[PDB]
């Protein structure tokens, strides 16, 4: 069955070099033109490059021309994109799409078998562990009723950090907001939980944070003020 | 360089509601225009592969149409799984493919009152030499909620970062957190910090404040 | 005195209608003897035959003032004469109705609906119209019976309303509906042909710009406009006036030459993208060989066919307009004064003569609007 599989995405420092490989199964790259389309985090799609293996007719966007090199290998049935002189805004999810050839209907079907997409990030920051701090509420605030209990994690570069309450026992009323790239290059993310009245229900909540890229765990204990 | 402006930057609708999205092209491309649907963390999915031609495996409710240089995608009976971003592409030539900005279709629900809470900095954070104050808006349906910071009764801007959760499909409500960060010295030389929230649900702005 | 004036009017009108209809029918037969017979010939010939029926049944009795002074004769003669008159009127109306229906069939939905059509001058719609004219005029055998002959009879007003509704208002409304539908279809075809012409014009203008371009841009550009124009053009199918079947020249020969055209545009764009403007100029000249082979002839044929069907539709519209403008003055008088009505409508002969002028002038309209009969200058 038709399928595009992307690989090679990862972390490369700005000004470095990277190679993205799009492997096709269920069809031959000779019969189809392979396009690379990138989507920036929280932004619309934009076309990066393309390769036609039959004619060797490469092309590039105005913002990548001269730095990106698109090639194809029919023996391995793959398409390579070599990105050099990377810049800050080159971070994105790159999908490999497939487009037919003009004479017939395959052309009128636009990108119709995309790939999974590979995420590439470029930043000067180096991998480091998170720092977690409490967000304990005040008993005076909202005296009688709903209360909020949170933990704020910050200064962790790689995005994959996860949060849980009571080692996963508490999962109702938990909001974990998307990480936001701070001006320093690291990330910040706050997790909050809603608790009822009557002395918070007589339950001591512990915010458990884990970070696999840094291999770190924190079990921050939060108490009312 | 063919622009593909997509007018409805965002759209709110309810199940069983007809929803229309429009696209306009700078030049006169032919019926070479496609409509894709993307869900969070997934690659797009070709819904309409010509100006108006349903793809093989797409539900028939989706329908594309063209008139001159204006293209439209319509969903008659919005199902619960039709909530996703929709993109409009023009693909006249291999090196001339351009997408639209996209329209995010969300669920509808009666305006809800934000719950405004404020978390001051913790002494543990102050140990490292930095203080952050978090204003939390909770359980409000309209994403358009304004949040501002008043330090020493003086409005502050350009030093706060706000993150809003995706509309959860359990009750269709949002939660926004705005963190304002300052150094140790700046935090030490001011006494009162307040966060004011203005929302459609709240009749008047709600200000939550605390002292040093 | 005015009886002599009426007699002279009727005599000249009989002469004109009979001569014109006979001449046009003879021209139709002569063209049939050749290889120039067409489907419309049966319709026009039967409309001419209805005109002769009007002339010989509805006009001859009135012209003879020694026979219509008191309608002398047995009741059978008068009954037959009135039946023939009403048959002629019904036929004159319904032949025009059938012609307009034929235009609708051959314009809106030109299918293979000419079943059992023959060169013996008959087809299904015309025989249907003749049979309906014969049937609907049957009541005339049970009214006039040697009354001088006069109507033997609420009966008169109801019957005249029925006659004006069946002969004039209903056929005229059907014809008007068919005419508006045909006008809409013809305007759609004209707009489609104009769109194809505009696409061809854009192709030519951008080819000229490429020829006079002197840099990478204006070649990479102005080839995209050409590509969009070609994609739009190859999609435009021929109007309904022509068939659409596999192996047809318009399916393969048209949307295969356009495929080669778009392929050459793609090759030119591929050359232009590499900065080889000089090489991309050669493809501009190469495109002309494909442009002038599959598409120019198609445009000429489409324009000519549209002009021909527009001419036929204009002829039918002129016949319908004359029909209405010449028969309404007569039917309206009866409709307005047959109820015993504000007063007596003394003028009767002139209105009917004006109505018969339509049958007199149909053959001239056809000959003017037909090149086959127009070329028949020498008899
Ligand atoms: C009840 C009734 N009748 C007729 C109708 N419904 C149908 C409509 N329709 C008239 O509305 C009408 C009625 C009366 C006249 N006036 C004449 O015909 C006339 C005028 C001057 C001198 C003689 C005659 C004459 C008298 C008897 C027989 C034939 C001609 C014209 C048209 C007719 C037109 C042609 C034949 C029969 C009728």
């Amino acid at each position: 069955e038709v399928q595009l599989v992307e690989s090679g995405g990862g972390l490369v420092q700005p000004g470095g070099s990277l190679r993205l490989s799009c492997a096709a199964s269920g069809f031959n790259v000779v019969d189809f033109s392979l396009h690379w389309v990138r989507q920036a985090p929280g932004k619309g799609l934009e076309w990066v490059a393309y390769i036609s293996s039959s004619s060797g007719s490469t092309s590039y966007a105005d913002s990548v021309k001269g730095r990106f090199t698109i090639s194809a290998d029919t023996s391995k049935n793959t398409a390579y994109l070599q990105m050099n002189s990377l810049r800050a805004e080159d971070t994105a999810v790159y999908y490999c799409a497939r487009w037919g050839y003009w004479p017939g209907e395959p052309w009128w079907k636009a990108f119709d078998y995309w790939g999974q997409g590979t995420l590439v990030t470029v930043s000067s920051a180096s991998t480091k562990g998170p720092s977690v701090f409490p967000l304990a509420p005040s008993s005076k605030s909202t005296s009688g009723g709903t209360a909020a209990l949170g933990c704020l994690v910050k200064d962790y570069f790689p995005e994959p950090v996860t949060v849980s309450w009571n080692s996963g026992a508490l999962t109702s009323g938990v909001h974990t907001f998307p990480a936001v790239l701070q001006s320093s290059g690291l990330y910040s993310l706050s997790s909050v939980v809603t608790v009822p009245s009557s002395s918070l229900g007589t339950q001591t909540y512990i915010c458990n944070v884990n970070h696999k890229p840094s291999n770190t765990k924190v079990d921050k204990k939060v108490e009312p003020k | 360089d063919i622009q593909m402006t997509q007018s409805p930057s965002s759209l709110s609708a309810s199940v069983g509601d007809r929803v229309t999205i429009t696209c306009r092209a700078s030049q006169s491309v032919s019926s070479a225009v496609a409509w894709y649907q993307q869900k969070p963390g997934k690659a797009p999915k070709l819904l309409i592969y010509s100006a108006s031609s349903l793809y093989s495996g797409v539900p028939s409710r989706f329908s594309g149409s063209r008139s001159g240089t204006d293209f439209t995608l319509t969903i008659s009976s919005l199902q619960p799984e039709d909530f996703a971003t929709y993109y409009c592409q023009q693909y006249l030539y291999y090196s001339l493919v351009t997408f639209g900005q996209g329209t995010k279709v969300e669920i509808k629900r009666t305006v809800a009152a934000p719950s405004v809470f404020i978390f001051p900095p913790s002494d543990s954070q102050l140990k490292s030499g930095t203080a952050s104050v978090v204003c939390l808006l909770n359980n409000f349906y309209p994403r358009e909620a304004k949040v501002q910071w008043k330090v020493d009764n003086a409005l502050q801007s350009g030093n706060s970062q706000e993150s809003v959760t995706e509309q959860d499909s359990k009750d269709s409500t949002y939660s926004l957190s705005s963190t304002l960060t300052l150094s140790k010295a700046d935090y030490e030389k001011h006494k009162v910090y307040a966060c004011e929230v203005t929302h459609q649900g709240l009749s008047s702005p709600v200000t939550k404040s605390f002292n040093r | 005195l005015l009886a002599r004036a009426e007699l002279a009017l009727l005599s000249i009108v009989f002469v004109a209608v009979a001569l014109s209809n006979g001449l046009v029918l003879a021209a139709l037969a002569r063209r049939g003897r050749r290889g120039h017979w067409a489907p419309i010939h049966v319709f026009i010939g039967h409309l001419c035959l209805a005109d002769l029926a009007v002339a010989l049944f509805q006009v001859l009795p009135q012209l003879a003032w020694k026979a219509t002074d008191r309608f002398r004769g047995p009741d059978a003669l008068c009954r037959a004469v009135k039946y023939l008159q009403m048959v002629g009127m019904y036929a004159s109306s319904y032949m025009i109705l059938a012609m307009t229906l034929d235009r609708h069939r051959a314009i809106c939905r030109p299918m293979l609906a000419y079943r059992h059509g023959s060169g013996a001058h008959w087809n299904r719609p015309v025989l249907v119209a003749w049979a309906f004219s014969l049937l609907l005029s049957l009541p005339q055998l049970f009214i006039f019976a040697q009354r001088d002959c006069w109507a033997c009879f609420w009966g008169r007003r109801t019957y005249v309303t029925w006659i004006a509704l069946m002969v004039f208002v209903a056929p005229t409304l059907g014809i008007a509906a068919c005419q508006v539908l045909i006008f809409r279809e013809i305007h759609a075809a004209r707009r489609q042909l104009a769109d194809l012409e505009d696409n061809w014009e854009t192709l030519n203008d951008n080819l000229k710009v490429i020829e006079k371009a002197d840099n990478a841009a204006q070649v990479k550009d102005a080839l995209t406009k050409m590509r969009a124009a070609a994609l739009d053009a190859q999609k435009a199918t021929p109007p309904k006036l022509e068939d659409k079947s596999p192996d047809s020249p318009e399916m393969k020969d048209f949307r295969h030459g356009f495929d080669i055209l778009v392929g050459q545009i793609d090759d030119a764009l591929k050359l232009a993208n590499e900065g080889k403007v000089k090489e991309a100029q050669a493809a501009a000249e190469q495109l002309k060989t494909t442009r002038n082979a599959y598409i120019q002839k198609y445009l000429e044929r489409a324009r000519s066919t549209l002009a021909a069907v527009a001419k036929t539709v204009r002829m039918t519209l002129v016949i319908v307009v004359v029909y209405v403008l010449c028969w309404a003055p007569f039917f309206l008088v009866q409709l307005w004064a047959a109820w015993d009505a504000p007063l007596e409508g003394a003028p009767f002969v002139l209105l009917m003569l004006l109505a018969s002028l339509n049958s007199c002038t149909n053959p001239w309209i056809y000959a003017s609007f037909s090149s086959s009969v127009s070329s028949e200058l020498r008899s």
